């Protein structure tokens, strides 16, 4: 009775658009300075924002040998061709012709609150390559796994020793076709590297500038998203992918992984994967 | 034990193809398939041959063969509980009667007073908490208090799995007679995941069965809460629908057999409740309610359900196909558009027909009005149905009463059977009073006394001689 | 008393043409 | 927090029982959406006992951990290593 009446007592007395968030991210990595506050309203150049006062941030090694000596690009040294290949730097964005600001590029997405070179080597865009290998997830009897309604895919990820984040095997496009050979700098093989290079021929996903901590208002980052897919799970292509077991050069770890909205990965690489699975009808 | 063990193969057959000519299209590496691909280079279990006939497209009429089944016996969900369950594999073309006979005799099942055939959407989903609580509560309660069978599919998905959770909830309570709630599973032998594990002649009485959620393709597994499992088969692996043509035959055959206790004898009544469901569920709902068999629907968490819950109040012919179009569109919202115009007019036809039969149906209206309890609702439902059935006289009151006391609960009759509008005469109860006694049910006795049955006028000589013939046999 | 208080608990938590 | 698998349910549970209160886990950890397997609790059950917490025991029983399947030899040897040191 007591416990019941107490209940009576209790009752009776009781009654957003796509922005470069990683770019606007305060505390530029490893640069003990702060970028300017840039709210969602005044983020693009076209908006009325007069107070804007980004400080010049150029690392000591950003304007180094073979890198854009543009760390202090207010000088005449920033005479390199914009939206046009000026020799070794094809300074041109997949997004399109980027406006010039006194021989300096402006981030084609909006203001970043950070002036100067930063950690990006060349100004404007900085292209690289993040490939994509995808395989289904079979059961013990040979049938492909399924989500609640959708299905399950398996994607391999290479670990990096000092990343605190599993990362897609994507490397700096320092060479033309050997950009995954920057990704697979120590991963695939020596000669079979060229083999996979032929095998790098695949299906494209998305290109252009993406969010990142290391975009100033001057130099941004774009890349390429090719998609090689393992449709069946018993072919000699996959047996060759296994035959690429020459990863024991400078890798941390390598392993497949099922798509998951919380798969431990680099930040934007996940958005990339979400695009990848969207191209197939899988789960998330 | 061995009696039934021999009886089953002596009685039942299972199907299998005898025509081995490979399928046209290849399955998931299942190129070893003669259009059915159970297990062979073809869909063969005997000599992989064209049955002395190179006649392509040899139909199941020209391919399949029924033969005594090596897939019966007792089972147990390995690594899941300690209780066991009965199962059996059954061919497609099989007399409903012999199944009933196995069920009662060879399985020891008492003829039940009620037959709830529940249906819904094989899809998985959820609902409001309060609604789900009251639902599982009332359902299991009314299924037990009247000793009702409960018949449905058996896969581990959908509302079948939901009610599986419900019955398991009660067995978690299981205050007494844990075997009270009996539930039988009606699924298709073709769509079974690890089914080989029991394929064994002469009985597999201890039958371990693995299970693996999502560890299966199109073929499914079983819910792990039902009490018995029949498996219908046609001789095909990756196919659907081998169940309904018998399920209808079965439940129909049960709606005919009669029970006779005390002195009273009646025919078993059968009502069906439906959940979220979908289009095919709508097809079956109408195809039943046109056969007297009434229906009850929950107002809440239902694609094909809540739409009818809404149209419950709209008078007939006031339902335009455009009202329906936007309704199904706002309700489905995933297939909201894939419906041809050549079917939405069909759906207008069906729904308007159903709501026309303004008696055999019943809304629930969760919480607001008349939502006393699920059981009493089902009772009034089946009861009003019985009443609406045509008659000549007032022996229909006799029928309502014979029922209300066949099932043990009395609240019903004292609530409504004796409200008014009959003006009965107390000398028109003695058959009932008889059965009220022999069965040791005092409440009804007090009742008919309150409505004045005169003992002295009642306990005559012959009736007395009667009552001395059916004392409880155990008494010294 | 018990049966009576339970009632308080329950109440308190509860509140075409011719064709 | 990011993860790979369902050992995150393990993490939620290990917590909810690290702190003594149980209401939490029975309220939500075992609501649905995991479809765990009872053989995936024995580490927890272990710690549930050694620490003298009966409620969680009743719990995993309600969710069906099979004693006979559970109290194996080595685990038994274990439980006899960490009796409360005060006991005679």
């Amino acid at each position: 009775i007591s416990n019941k009446v107490d209940a009576m007592v209790d009752l009776l007395d009781l009654d957003g658009d796509s922005y470069h968030v990683n770019a606007r991210h305060l505390l530029y990595p490893n640069c003990p300075v702060t970028r300017f506050p840039v709210p969602n309203e005044k983020v693009p150049w076209e908006t009325e924002f007069l107070i804007y006062d980004p400080p010049f941030y150029t690392a000591e090694r950003k304007d180094a040998a073979a890198m854009d000596p543009m760390g202090d690009t207010l000088e005449p040294l920033s005479t390199i061709q914009y939206n046009v290949v000026d020799g070794l730097r094809d300074r041109r964005s997949f997004h399109g012709p980027y406006t010039v600001q006194a021989g300096l590029p402006l981030n084609p997405m909006g203001r970043t609150g950070l002036r100067g070179r930063g950690s990006l080597s060349c100004f404007g865009p900085n292209h690289t390559l993040y490939p994509m290998v995808t395989r289904w997830r079979r059961n013990e009897d040979g049938a492909i796994c399924r989500k609640s309604i959708k299905k399950m895919l398996e994607v391999l990820v290479v670990k990096l020793p000092l990343s605190e984040h599993w990362a897609l095997p994507g490397g700096s496009r320092e060479p033309g076709e050997m950009l995954p050979r920057k990704l697979k700098r120590i991963l695939r093989q020596e000669h079979w590297p060229s083999f996979e290079n032929l095998l790098k021929c695949g299906m494209e996903v998305y290109k252009g500038y993406m969010d990142d901590p290391r975009n100033t208002d001057n130099a941004w980052i774009e890349t390429v998203a090719v998609s090689v897919h393992f449709q069946d799970q018993n072919d000699v292509e996959l047996n060759r992918l296994n035959s690429n077991l020459h990863a024991c050069d400078s890798g941390a770890s390598i392993r497949w992984q099922v798509v998951d909205r919380r798969i431990p990965l680099y930040a934007n690489h996940k958005t990339l994967l979400q695009k990848a699975a969207a191209e197939f009808g899988a789960h998330y | 034990q061995e009696s039934l063990s021999s009886w089953i193969p002596e009685n039942i057959k299972k199907k299998e193809c005898v025509y081995f000519v490979e399928s046209s299209k290849l399955s998931d590496a299942g190129k070893v398939v003669c259009q059915c691909g159970y297990t062979h280079e073809q869909h063969l279990e005997e000599a992989t041959k064209p049955h002395t006939f190179q006649g392509t497209q040899w139909d199941p009429k020209k391919h399949v063969q029924e033969m005594p089944t090596d897939a019966f016996g007792d089972i147990v969900f390995t690594g899941l509980s300690q209780k066991v369950k009965k199962y059996v594999r059954v061919s497609q073309d099989t007399p409903s009667s012999v199944i009933y006979h196995l069920m009662t005799q060879h399985w020891g099942l008492d003829v039940p007073n009620l037959l709830i055939s529940v249906t819904g959407g094989a899809k998985n989903f959820n609902m409001k908490p309060r609604l789900k609580s009251i639902f599982r509560r009332g359902l299991v309660k009314v299924a037990q208090t009247t000793g009702a069978w409960i018949i449905t599919g058996g896969s581990h998905t959908g509302v079948m799995k939901q009610v599986g959770e419900a019955v398991r909830d009660f067995s978690l309570s299981s205050s007494y007679k844990e075997g009270e709630l009996i539930t039988i599973g009606v699924a298709t032998w073709g769509t079974v995941h690890r089914r080989e594990g029991l394929i064994h002649p002469t009985g597999s009485f201890p039958a371990e069965y693995i299970l693996d959620e999502d560890g299966q393709g199109n073929l499914t597994c079983l819910d792990s809460n039902h009490s018995h499992f029949i498996l219908v088969d046609d001789g095909t692996h990756g196919q659907y629908g081998v169940e309904i043509p018998l399920r209808t035959r079965l439940e129909k055959f049960i709606s005919e057999q009669t029970k006779e206790r005390g002195g009273v004898a009646i025919k078993i009544p059968i009502v069906c409740v439906v959940l979220e469901g979908g289009p095919g569920t709508l097809h079956t709902i109408d195809n039943a309610t046109t056969n007297g068999t009434p229906c009850v629907v929950v107002e809440g968490s239902g694609r094909v359900a809540d739409v009818i819950a809404q149209v419950a109040n709209l008078p007939v012919s006031d339902i335009t196909i455009s009202l329906i179009q936007q309704k199904l569109s706002v309700f489905f919202q995933e297939m909201f558009e894939t419906f041809t115009e050549s079917r939405i007019v069909e759906w207008t036809k069906k729904i308007q027909d159903i709501v026309r039969r303004r008696q055999l149906l019943t809304v629930f209206r969760e919480g607001k009005d008349g939502q006393q309890d699920v059981d009493v609702a089902i009772l009034q439902a089946l009861l009003k149905a019985s009443r609406s059935q045509d008659h000549f006289g007032h022996e229909n009151w006799d029928h309502q009463l014979k029922l209300a006391v066949a099932w043990n609960r009395v609240d019903i009759a004292r609530s409504e059977i004796f409200m008014d509008e009959w003006q009965w005469k107390p000398s028109d109860l003695h058959p009932t009073m008889t059965a009220a006694l022999i069965s040791n049910k005092p409440e009804f006795v007090k009742l008919f006394l309150e409505n004045g049955v005169q003992l002295k006028e009642f306990v005559t000589w012959d009736t007395l001689l009667y009552l001395y013939e059916n004392l409880d046999p155990s008494c010294l």
